[PDB]
């Protein structure tokens, strides 16, 4: 006997004693199986099976009367059952443990009205439920007594009970929502009573009676009762018969009981605890008119949708939260259709909101202060029976149809070549949108809605045309990037290609006949990878080809007896290897020379049946080294326990998950805090989004008390609004503040506030319709919540090897004397030396200026800072200007197209003036470009700085006023005499450009001062600045810079790879060389000699730093997630050993770091174990060495603050494309490597592992090819990637489960059937 | 998302009737994989656990 | 581990902290490092405090620089029974002066010092031996020594200096004893070399110690004559004998992986435990940290919720029982810190899940309350209204002739496990009677 369940025992006999010796031939043996009772008593056998031990058993049984699959038998030995309705509809499913998966019901046509005159309602309704603990009662005489307390005589049959007297439930529910459903049969005056909590429901043969009122019912119907502490709602036969408010207290030790006066027979009984309910009212096309979720105890969520006279969707409201505790006693329709949800509903009259624009009234206007009359998003259609979008308007007055930021589409495009190359109204539908930034975007679509080409152009940037060609079966045979079209046409005229050609820019696929799958996928940057299949169409081999069309490496797959994959390996290419592939495709055997091979053994030989077909045991073997890990999947492949098995010890390192309704409710970490195990409990509400994270504390009496880690607050639209760190002594809130269209504007807390601007303030761009973030402005006030001794700027921060120790003192004193530092050590504004007219020539020296400003920005901690952004043609971020000072209110403007119509000259005079000046200024020289012959004056300390007093004395006067030589020589006395000798010569030789000479004094009065302000402060000159001046049509930036570090990248001829990199003004050529599959193998700008990749995970294996200074060795699981890292030294001794225990998604949970400070004597290490607590948006904190640290995240998910007990113990500031500006923390226990966007930052080499791909913040380009093709180039990065801001795997997940349950309901109801629509667009013509 | 790993699930990537001998070779593959598969002290335990 | 008992704040501010670095020293004397009125250097400003009243006496802008320079050291001393301070100006000139006055002493040498991108650079420091002050220092070329005869007629005389270090780095071995030093060290990553400082200062007699992989940010010496050595790798303890190269033991506590950068190592000093044993204390990344010198090394890190936790510890700290007293400067304030040393205790927990298991027993006893029913008893009446699909009534009209045509099933039961039954009803307009 292997296992038992309830009254039934499972018994099996594995005949493992004898097998065939060599399996050349068959044994032809006989099996005789005997089932007998060894004693006098009877035995009851249900089903018998015989098979080999391997074969996956999915025996299924069918209901003898109703003829549907009502129970299936899994291999492991457990039975999972489906429950069916009276009309053979699948209404419920029961899992192996006995708790149901879902329940569904719908409005029955019997309970209907033939004639009725209403103005608002749902044609039909659906009700769906998912519950925490929920059992169906089969009234078995062997298990009923253990389940129910029976006081009277009753007579039963399989799933039916003709009962008398009363029966009570032994479970004693204590939760928010309780609900029960059943089917009865009422005769004569025989009456039935269902008591739940305080509420008793009395059903009679004529009418169902409740305390408030009695509702008519048929004598045989389905009864559903849903009770919360504030609600009761009774459905009979799918129609909500009653609903009443309740003032009852919280549910504690409540019992479900049935008491019958007379003979009644109840068929099915389904009892649900903590049941999450959803109702949907649908129109004549079975499309949802109004959805009502249950969010929480006495809180519902309502959304309503509108439809046109033809049947297309017009507008949809946002989710709104209506509360039943303060219902105001006007009415109570918590799940019934809300007539007064929208008053502007009838098209005929009452100011319909399509014409007028705002809705007049909600039930609880929780949106009107945010959405200002326009909560809905609506769509206006072209004059067509089909659904073609003309104008779509988002919520908000500004984002509505009447608003400025409305999306408008045109079917006809102004471009002649698009209309003449794609034949109009011949199955090629084109749509064109134009943003106010000067960009248009057109997309052309096939008959089957796959885009054939898209084109977009912007002001001053060349046009983009990318094309995709498809096959007869619809498979994408070819695509062509915009570099191909730019190289070919090289003019305004374009010829969008229509057929498959040979070209090195093209990405080509060649599927087999009848469209099986790819047989040769070829890309320019990688190579031609070819697929080899089997007779049974199993993917057997995968060969890679070099650029010289010769094979490189062959991946082989071996398959099991089941047809699933047995193992996977990679072998190097060879003629014998290719011939062996050719032979083994026929022989079905294995490749002989497998050096590394990962084996997958889902449990089927195990003697414990509950594991069989449920575990996934993995053995990963890379040459000598090995890695074993096995994880337990339950029903529906949800992980319940992850183990890391090693042969040395019988026990397994494991982390255990406790989950219901596909959401993880608790984690059992392999971590010890305060000498006790760390157990995390995640509490969700009735909507299933996370509401609390807590940790279990065990007490000696026999109880567990939960200490909260974080109490999370949400909005009505699923957005997370307030995270409340309530653990420890200091508790504080991080609030997210949103606006009218739905964007995140503020991240506010007492440590560091953030503001984001989307339409108001940008750098040079107007608000783009994409909703991209135009400006981020920070305000750090944590500077008195930390060890303040590390904050103030000293004069040693400016000194290093390159600059002298004595000059740093003078330059810092000069910096302090102008108010650059507000006596606390925090920089007050950015150091622009061309703004400061009087400064030492040592400070005003160029290289010293760069170093001094860079160190003042890095080691300084300004109170306000931020960036103002500017975006390009591919949606990427091409510029970002920082405002480290009070500049936030009044920043400058981009130099180009500056508004000198205000200068005092006419528009025709302005155009010639700007053309001449824009041709005669080299802007990167700054104010030097204002003067002639500045190249000859660079020989001297005085000559390099004289252009600023010369400019100031040109128009403004004052300043030094011919006595500025003495202020210049702060650090010397002798230099003043040389200054006085060279001053008049440099003053007199500086003559203005002929263009500005040709202008006139009433212009030059003031204009050249602000001209100098913009030409001094323009985007080159802050140390916080990212830019990309020149960009390929594929989005490869030919030069990119971060700060003062300028990388000029020249790309290879026909590929998107980098040919050469120039490091900066030095222009020293550092090399970078890729692989045959496109991955970079060496990049000396990161001081990397060689990158070794993993043949199995296709991730990084060995990183070698320059001059063999360090070495990083990585090891993984089969998923490609990192398992362990070993950092070695110059002498091949391990310096740091890091081990990660990964979650299934890729998140880390437990981390063991052992660092040896003395490599020779490793007996005395430093050992640190940390455990990360993840949330919706990111990691909330981490336990490390009996100490918990909070983590404060900004937008996009980067780690801004690390706080210990109300004290900031670490802080990092970032600039776009990921490079870190600065770091505060000095305590090494406080730091975490999650850094930018919560992505592990390899501190030794400087590379993030950005979602299983290396990334270089200095270049802003990925080191590996993009697996899912996102851009025309694989290595391109966007620049900024904000977070979803919606609770993931909570609200979204369960909403998707609600939709798929709606899908199965519609499938069984016949909604997806032949010609089942009242719309001729969906008819069968 | 599946319990059993698909060919596309791996990171290496860039049945009407079956004969007797194919069943025997598949059984040989299955038996081959079956035969192949079969405070500092805590730091020693876990460092032996993760990779050896 | 260290528990802060109390913090006492001084009554006078120190001004703004922008671009200033602290250097606090109590009165140094030949007889011993006795408790006295402390002298702090904040910025270019020297301040006098008396621990009795804890109030500032005077503040004289003596110094030229704010950053404690390696080229402009300063100290207090007592000489001739009179207390003096003495510092280095920007002209390389010693500025000796009694508490109130400023007696400019005569100088036999004026050091010139300059900074290099090659990192090896000139530094001078003020050390004491035999009751006399030595201004010793390495200029750009090599290392030489000087000492003050005093103020008045006194003049710096220079004793003989032989060495020219190939790899040059100068830290003084600092110890808590009556003399400020006993030795002077020249440090390299391959080995340190060390010279005894005597009645004539620097002698020829040198005592090379072997310490590899260590750039030796700090070197300390004990009254028990064992040589401490703070390095980025950690702390390595040496025993000084006729050969000082013998290696005692290593502890990884004061190291780079522990977060101990340049700014934190410079603070650590020594103090007696009380039982003729010495322990070293200094502020670091986690804060003030204190470790007894023993074969089994065990530091104690302050774990408390205050603001004066991270404080630059003044030299000459004291221990009395399990209590220590330290003088510290935090954010331009002076705090005397009383705190306690606690040996960590943690009762172990066992018998987590030993719970006595057993076999699983199953026996099927049918309830006598509940009876199985013989023969069926209820047959629900299915309604044709719910089972009748409406896809037959949606697209009915024929386009070709304008008539209407539709077929619906009259009985259709396929819940049979046997052969299903269907009988279909058709409507099609015709002209036949
Ligand atoms: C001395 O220091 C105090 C702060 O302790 C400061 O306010 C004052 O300006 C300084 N100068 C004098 C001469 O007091």
């Amino acid at each position: 006997i292997k296992q038992s369940i309830d009254e039934w025992i499972y018994v099996e006999a594995d005949s493992r004693e004898i097998v065939v010796s060599e399996s050349t031939t068959v044994k032809r043996v006989l099996f005789k199986i005997i089932v007998k009772s060894t004693g006098a008593d009877d035995v009851h056998v249900d089903h018998v099976r015989l098979s080999p031990v391997n074969f996956n058993f999915e025996g299924s049984v069918y209901d003898a009367r109703i003829g549907q699959r009502t129970a299936t038998i899994q291999t492991n030995g457990f039975v999972s059952r489906r429950l069916y309705d009276a009309y053979n509809r699948r209404i419920a499913e029961v899992d192996e443990t006995g708790n149901i998966k879902y329940l569904a019901s719908y409005s029955k046509r019997v309970g209907n009205t033939k004639d009725e005159k209403k103005r608002e309602g749902g044609y039909s309704s659906r009700i769906q439920m998912r519950a925490k603990h929920s059992w169906v009662e089969s009234f078995s005489p062997y298990t009923m007594e253990k389940r129910w307390q029976i006081g009277g005589t009753a007579t039963v049959e399989p799933n039916q009970a003709i009962l008398q007297g009363q029966i009570i439930s032994k479970e004693k529910f204590s939760s928010e929502s309780i609900c029960i459903r059943l089917v009865y049969s009422m005769s004569g005056s025989s009456q039935l009573s269902l008591t739940i909590g305080k509420t008793t429901v009395v059903v009679k043969p004529n009418a169902v009676q409740y305390k408030g009122h009695t509702a008519t019912t048929p004598s045989n119907a389905e009864l559903v009762i849903f009770a919360t502490p504030k609600l009761t709602s009774i459905w009979v036969d799918g129609h909500l018969r009653i609903e009443a408010p309740e003032t009852h207290a919280k549910f504690n030790n409540e019992a479900v009981s049935l008491q019958t006066s007379g003979p009644v027979g109840i068929k099915d009984v389904i009892v649900m605890e903590d049941a999450e309910i959803q109702v949907s009212y649908l129109n004549r096309d079975s499309k949802p008119l109004q959805e009502i979720l249950l969010l929480d105890s006495s809180n519902v969520l309502i959304r309503q949708m509108m439809y046109d006279v033809i049947g297309r969707r017009v507008a949809e409201t946002v989710w709104v939260q209506k509360s039943l505790i303060d219902g105001r006693s006007t009415a109570f329709k918590a799940f019934q259709y809300h007539d007064d949800f929208v008053s502007n509903d009838n098209p005929t009259d009452r100011n319909y909101f399509l014409n007028t624009g705002p809705m007049q009234g909600y039930v609880a206007t929780a949106t009107n202060t945010i959405y200002e009359g326009y909560p809905y998003s609506q769509t206006v259609y072209y004059n067509n029976p089909l659904e073609i979008r003309h104008k779509v308007g988002h919520p908000g007055v500004k984002n509505s149809i009447k608003g400025a930021f409305v999306h408008q589409y045109a079917i006809a495009s102004d471009l002649a070549f698009i209309q003449r190359n794609y034949p109009k109204n011949e199955g090629y539908r084109q749509e064109e949108e134009k943003s106010p930034n000067g960009k248009k975007h057109v997309v052309v679509y096939n008959r089957r809605n796959k885009k054939v080409a898209e084109y977009t152009q912007v002001k001053d940037y060349n046009n983009i045309l990318t094309t995709y060609i498809y096959d007869q079966h619809g498979n994408q045979i070819q695509m062509l990037p915009p570099s191909y079209y730019h190289e070919k046409s090289r003019s305004g005229d374009y010829q969008p290609e229509k057929q498959v050609v040979a070209s090195p820019w093209a990405v080509t696929s060649k599927y087999d006949s009848t469209g099986e799958f790819i047989t040769s996928k070829e890309t320019p940057d990688g190579g031609r990878v070819e697929f080899i299949y089997n007779e049974y169409n199993q993917l057997r081999y995968q060969i890679h080809y070099k650029e010289d069309k010769q094979a490189d490496k062959i991946v082989y797959f071996l398959y099991n007896i089941f047809g699933r994959m047995c193992e996977a390996g990679q072998v190097p290419a060879n003629p014998t290897t290719l011939q062996q592939v050719r032979e083994t495709t026929k022989s079905h055997q294995a490749i002989p020379n497998r050096d590394q091979a990962v084996y997958f053994d889902y449990g089927e030989t195990e003697s414990e049946p509950s594991l069989r077909g449920r575990i996934q045991r993995t053995v990963k073997k890379n040459k000598e080294v090995l890695f074993s890990e096995v994880m337990f999947f339950d029903e529906e492949s949800n992980i319940i326990r992850k183990s890391y098995i090693s042969p040395t010890t019988n026990e397994t390192l494991s982390l255990v998950y406790l989950q219901e309704n596909d959401k993880v409710s608790g984690i059992q970490y392999p971590f010890g805090v305060d000498g006790k195990q760390l157990i995390l409990k995640y509490k969700h509400n009735l909507r299933g989004e996370i509401v609390e994270v807590a940790r279990v504390e065990q007490k000696t009496s026999g109880q567990t008390e939960f200490i909260p880690i974080a109490g999370i607050d949400h909005d009505a639209e699923g957005k997370v609004t307030k995270i409340s760190h309530n653990y420890g002594d200091s508790k504080f809130d991080q609030t997210y503040k949103y606006v009218a269209p739905g964007y995140l504007v503020e991240i506010a807390n007492n440590f560091l506030t953030e503001k984001l601007y989307y339409t108001e303030k940008g750098y040079g761009c107007e608000p783009t319709g994409d909703g991209s973030i135009l400006r981020t402005e920070f305000k750090a006030s944590w500077h008195d919540k930390c060890d303040q001794n590390l904050i103030p700027l000293t004069a040693r921060a400016f000194v290093s090897g390159g600059i002298d120790f004595t000059t740093a003192e003078t330059c810092f004193d000069a910096l302090l004397n102008l108010g650059y530092i507000d006596t606390t050590g925090r920089p007050v504004k950015t150091f622009y030396p061309d703004l400061e007219t009087g400064l030492p020539m040592k400070c005003a020296t160029p290289s010293n200026w760069r170093y001094i400003s860079e160190k003042m920005l890095e080691q300084g901690y300004p109170e306000h800072y931020g960036h103002a952004y500017d975006y390009g043609s591919h949606g990427e971020l091409i510029a970002a200007k920082s405002f480290v000072g009070k500049e936030k209110d009044s920043l400058t403007a981009p130099l180009s197209k500056a508004s000198f119509a205000n200068a005092g000259m006419k528009s025709h005079e302005l155009d010639r003036f700007w053309d001449s000046l824009s041709r005669s200024i080299n802007k990167v020289e700054g104010t030097k470009a204002i003067f002639e012959g500045t190249q000859q004056l660079t020989t001297g300390l005085v000559g390099s700085v004289i252009h600023k007093p010369k400019l100031e004395s040109l128009l403004e006067g004052k300043g030094g006023d011919s006595s500025i030589c003495t202020p210049w020589s702060s650090g010397d006395r002798t230099e003043e005499a040389k200054c006085k000798r060279e001053y008049q010569q440099a003053f007199d030789k500086l003559k203005l450009k002929q263009v500005i000479q040709s202008l006139q004094e009433p212009v030059r009065k003031n204009v050249l001062r602000i001209l100098k302000n913009t030409l001094a402060s323009m985007l080159g000159n802050s140390p916080g600045d990212v830019e990309s001046f020149s960009i390929d049509p594929n989005g490869n930036h030919g030069v990119f810079y971060t700060g003062f570090k300028r990388f000029e990248l020249k790309y290879k001829h026909q590929k998107n790879q980098i040919a050469t990199i120039k490091e900066g003004t030095k222009q020293q050529e550092k090399m970078i060389v890729h692989d045959d599959e496109g991955n970079v193998i060496k990049a000396l700008h990161k001081k990397i000699d060689k990158i070794e990749y993993d043949p199995l995970t296709q991730r990084v294996s060995r990183i070698e730093m320059s001059d063999r200074s360090r070495t990083l060795e990585f090891g993984y699981d089969f998923r490609g997630e990192r398992t362990f890292k070993r950092v070695r030294n110059k002498d091949n001794d391990i310096i740091s050993v890091n081990y990660y225990v990964r979650d299934n998604k890729g998140n880390v949970l437990v981390e063991y770091k052992q660092e040896y400070p003395n490599p020779k004597d490793t007996n005395k290490p430093i050992n640190t174990v940390t455990a990360y607590i993840h949330g919706p948006l990111g990691l909330l904190g981490f336990f490390r060495n009996n100490k918990y640290y909070n983590v404060l995240l900004d937008h996009e998910g980067s780690t801004r603050l690390v706080i210990h007990q109300g004290k900031v113990v670490a802080a990092y500031d970032y600039l776009p494309y990921g490079q870190m500006i600065r770091k505060y923390g000095s305590n090494p226990e406080a730091h975490i490597a999650f850094r930018y966007t919560g992505q592990e930052f390899d501190e030794e080499t400087g590379l993030y592992n950005y979602h299983a791909r290396l990334y270089d913040p200095d270049i802003g380009r990925f080191f590996q090819m993009d697996p899912m093709e996102q851009y025309a180039s694989p290595y391109k990065y966007a620049g900024n990637s904000p977070v979803s801001q919606i609770d993931p795997d909570g609200q979204i997940a369960v909403t998707l489960v609600l939709m798929i349950i709606g899908a199965i309901v519609g499938a069984y109801l016949g909604a997806a059937s032949a010609n089942n629509s009242w719309n001729p667009a969906k008819w069968a013509w | 998302v599946y319990n059993v790993v698909k060919p596309n699930g791996l990171k290496m990537i860039w049945m009407r009737r079956v004969k007797d001998t194919i069943i025997l070779t598949w059984y040989k593959n299955g038996q081959s994989i079956s035969k192949q598969i079969l405070m500092a002290g805590l730091m020693f335990k876990k460092n032996q656990y993760f990779f050896t | 581990m260290l528990r802060i008992k109390e913090v006492k704040k001084y009554n006078n501010r120190l001004g703004f902290p922008a671009g200033k670095e602290v250097r606090i020293r109590p009165l140094l004397e030949a007889g011993g490092f006795a408790r006295g009125p402390i002298y702090v250097k904040y910025g270019r400003e020297l301040s006098k405090h008396d621990p009795s009243s804890r109030s500032m006496a005077w503040n004289a802008t003596v110094f030229d620089t704010a950053l404690n320079h390696p080229t402009r050291p300063w100290t207090v001393t007592v000489v001739g029974g009179k207390k003096m301070v003495l510092g280095v100006r920007k002209e390389g000139l010693g500025f000796s002066e009694d508490d109130p006055p400023r007696s400019l002493n005569v100088k036999g040498g004026d050091d010139m010092a300059d900074e290099n991108y090659g990192g090896g650079n000139s530094t001078i420091v003020l050390v004491k031996s035999g009751g006399k002050d030595f201004a010793i220092g390495l200029d750009d070329l090599k290392e030489l020594n000087s000492f003050g005869i005093g103020a008045g007629n006194g003049k710096l005389s220079l004793a003989l200096g032989n060495p020219v270090n190939v790899l040059t780095g100068v830290v003084l071995p600092v110890e808590q004893r009556d003399g400020s030093v006993a030795y002077v060290a020249v440090n390299s990553d391959t080995k340190s070399v060390i010279y005894k400082v005597d009645a004539k200062g620097l002698q020829k007699n040198q005592k090379i110690d072997v310490n590899v992989r260590a750039s030796a940010e700090k070197i300390l010496l004990t009254k028990n004559n064992e040589l401490l050595h703070i390095s980025p790798q950690g702390l390595n303890v040496y025993s000084v004998q006729g050969s000082a190269s013998t290696f005692k033991y290593f502890c990884p506590y004061f190291s780079s992986f522990g977060g101990w950068s340049r700014r934190f190592v410079d603070t650590v000093t020594l103090m007696d435990e009380g039982g003729n044993q010495e322990a070293l204390i200094g502020t670091g990344p986690k804060g003030i940290e204190y470790m007894p010198v023993d074969e089994k090394c065990k530091n104690y890190v302050v774990e408390g919720v205050q603001d004066a936790k991270h404080a630059v510890v003044a030299p000459g700290a004291t221990k009395e029982g399990n209590d220590i007293k330290v003088l510290g400067v935090y954010n331009g304030e002076l705090c005397l810190l009383t705190l306690e040393v606690v040996d960590a205790v943690e009762p172990k927990l066992d018998q987590g899940s030993p719970a006595k298991p057993s076999a699983e027993r199953v026996k099927a006893t049918k309830s006598s309350k509940v009876t199985v029913r013989s023969g069926a008893l209820s047959k629900p009446v299915s309604w044709l209204r719910d089972s009748l699909d409406e896809a037959s009534f949606k697209n009915i009209v024929d386009k070709l002739s304008g008539k209407i045509r539709f077929s619906f099933p009259l009985v259709d039961l396929q819940g049979r496990m046997g052969l299903p039954i269907k009988l279909v009803v058709y409507y099609d307009e015709s002209d036949g009677e």
